[PDB]
């Protein structure tokens, strides 16, 4: 493992090649999870893009955030789509964290610690453990097939996923920054593979 | 509230390809979510595909995987169907329609679905 | 009885039979009351919802709280209704407190903490105390006939109903949270009794 | 070597022979560096004006930091040019930290503290030590050829320029006024010579 | 997406002068950096010059430098060429290309040019 504290991912020009694998210790499949992170980029005002994409064998969208332009935030979770609609871009490091629960269906969203309306999503379904995660690239194969209207040129960090739903005042920690333990993907004992132009720089949000 | 027209209908041989396409007059069109479906004399309608309003999700019939391909261009908002290796029994009525102002997943079902467009005719010799 | 604090009931689909029901030890017919309530939801740009449904066997509306689209907040007593416009409407939860007197017909409207000119509706009228109160629908019936396109789909918690006109101080002390004691329905002595996709969870509203 | 502390360069009218000279110690190429200053005028919704000229014998725009007129800033290394976005512009003092490292490409472009997204430029090249810095006339000759619609009117300070990538925390720093230890450029310790209408003065900005 | 127009073509004898110009029809001109190709009968289009958006920047080719200056203005949009000492080799086809709605360098190849003129004739006598 090792500490990505203080530092992130760089991915300085568009392209189809550059993008980073994450790899999980999951063993179990999720019934339920809450995926945190802070990105940076300017591209809005622009094509849309992927965040976070969790691919499974048999689905290449079992889990993908993604900004859809002139749209808003648009959750996915087994194939189905929802959309948090966004009115007006502004041009900040943003911190969005995201829960999703299989008892009930409910979606939790919540923009720079804001957050939106709890909705419905696919009850009763479950999510296989063994997946490949990605960052920088929208895969619609279980490991390739990265399109170039998609790719995220920017910054991403503080990544952070759980396999159960935390209470509002854990998700007002995180967003202070206070300490915390995730349990299915740590920041701070991360293990990844980088592939093309991707850097290691500090920080520039706070 | 948009209003559906379609084009590129026609009569081909077999093997061949036809890329129909799909008009939408209004504003909200990047709020609704797209679909495809056929009907023959003698019958009723039936589904055939359906594209996401982001245009990142799609849903194919059984037949038509790996056969056809659906698409959306919200900036000139106008979906494309594209057919290929066509047979003679997919020789029939084809609707654009399409009707969730909102946000939700990809049906297949026909109650859903609320405006439809006068429809177009491919023949397969 | 169940205590309800830091928790709300959530309506994540819009849906016709969704909704709770509420139940009063009530008896005396009611000359004066006031209602304070936080609620949260995303329908104000799309349609309009009610938030608040008294009714009895004579009369389906006889207190209706109720919101119109491009008009506002609309106060409805003995089947008479009143129009609080709201110019510009945001996406954030809200709280208000609405109070109603029988001698004088004067009504105070106080949406976050702020309150609106106080206006004259029914002098002389009489509330009778036997009444079904309904979250999640708009009823026009004493046990049934609700509408899909009327209910309303989020949060809505802090639900307290008095049988006299609180002073402003006691209002400004319920929007910041002190404590208070409710005489008619009580959050934390609460009975009820829930009917199709309807929810308990965490508070999002600090 | 004087010290400016306190002090700026005023340029109180458009003409084209009025501008400063600066004279580095350098004597080995520049493989990176970042570049600090605090400039105002009022050209900026009128037309264009150059801020920092850095040139080699063999290239009149080594390093240019440029306003273009409806376009905002544009920096520029090698004779390759990038652009930085500005809708609109309010009148006052502005402060810029630009840094450009050759192993891996990034420039970093921060203003009035608040940092623009990071990418990559001209990466592989060396920037050559020889060279002659001049303020308030756009360079196109290694000594002359200056044009009048590009010649700024205004104040400029605080001219600092290091020979590696400072840190954010760094950069905070400067825009809070505390010590630090510049390298290669040192306003402390500052040598230039003046050319026409030029004067000093007691600088304006806090 | 803007529109190339070209004018100024013509024939000249030797050692004269030619004011090429290239209007652009939209509002991403300022957007866009600028460039002119060559071209002639049995042959491909050949790199000529390019512009900086901004116009602070510009790029000849090894005959152009010396002999042939390229500007542009943002507030008219337009590019202009200005060729001395014509000779009669450089009698062809000239195009005004531009593309790159974004932000980069100056290149000095094709695949990224994305829009073209319909080309102007230069002829030296």
């Amino acid at each position: 493992q090792t500490d990505m504290s203080r530092k992130a991912f760089v991915f300085p020009k568009e392209s189809d090649t550059s993008y980073v694998s994450l790899k999980a210790p999951l063993t179990k499949p999720l019934k339920a999870f809450t995926v945190c992170l802070h990105f940076y980029t300017e591209l809005s005002s622009t094509r849309g893009y992927s965040i976070f994409s969790y691919a499974t064998k048999r689905q290449d969208n079992e889990i993908l955030i993604f900004w859809s332009k002139d749209i808003g935030y648009s959750f996915t979770v087994g194939g189905s789509e929802i959309l948090f609609e966004v009115p007006e871009v502004t041009v900040a490091p943003v911190h969005i964290c995201t829960s999703w629960e299989s008892a009930s269906g409910i979606v939790e969203f919540w923009v720079d610690g804001k957050p939106r309306v709890r909705k419905s999503l696919k009850k009763g379904y479950t999510v296989g453990a063994e997946a490949s995660i990605i960052l920088g690239q929208e895969q619609d194969s279980f490991g390739g097939n990265f399109e170039g209207s998609q790719s995220l040129v920017g910054d991403i960090g503080n990544v952070n996923m759980w396999d159960f739903v935390l209470s509002p005042d854990e998700i007002n920690t995180i967003y202070l920054g206070g300490p915390f333990s995730p349990n299915v993907l740590n920041w701070r004992a991360l293990k990844y593979e980088v592939q093309g132009e991707v850097f290691t720089k500090p920080q520039l949000w706070p | 509230e948009v209003q559906l027209v379609e084009s590129g209908g026609g009569l081909v041989q077999t093997g061949g390809s036809l890329r129909l396409s799909c008009a939408a007059s209004g504003r909200t069109f990047n709020r609704h979510y797209m679909g495809w479906f056929r009907q023959v004399p003698g019958k009723e309608r039936e589904f055939v595909a359906s594209i996401s309003q982001t245009g990142l999700n799609k849903d194919y019939v059984d037949s038509a995987k790996g056969r056809f391909t659906i698409s959306r261009d919200n900036a000139e908002n106008t979906v494309y169907l594209q057919m290929n290796n066509l047979k003679p029994e997919d020789t029939a009525l084809y609707y654009c329609a399409g009707s969730q102002s909102s946000y939700y997943d990809k049906p297949r079902l026909l109650t859903e679905y609320a405006y439809w467009g006068q429809g177009t005719l491919v023949t397969v010799s």
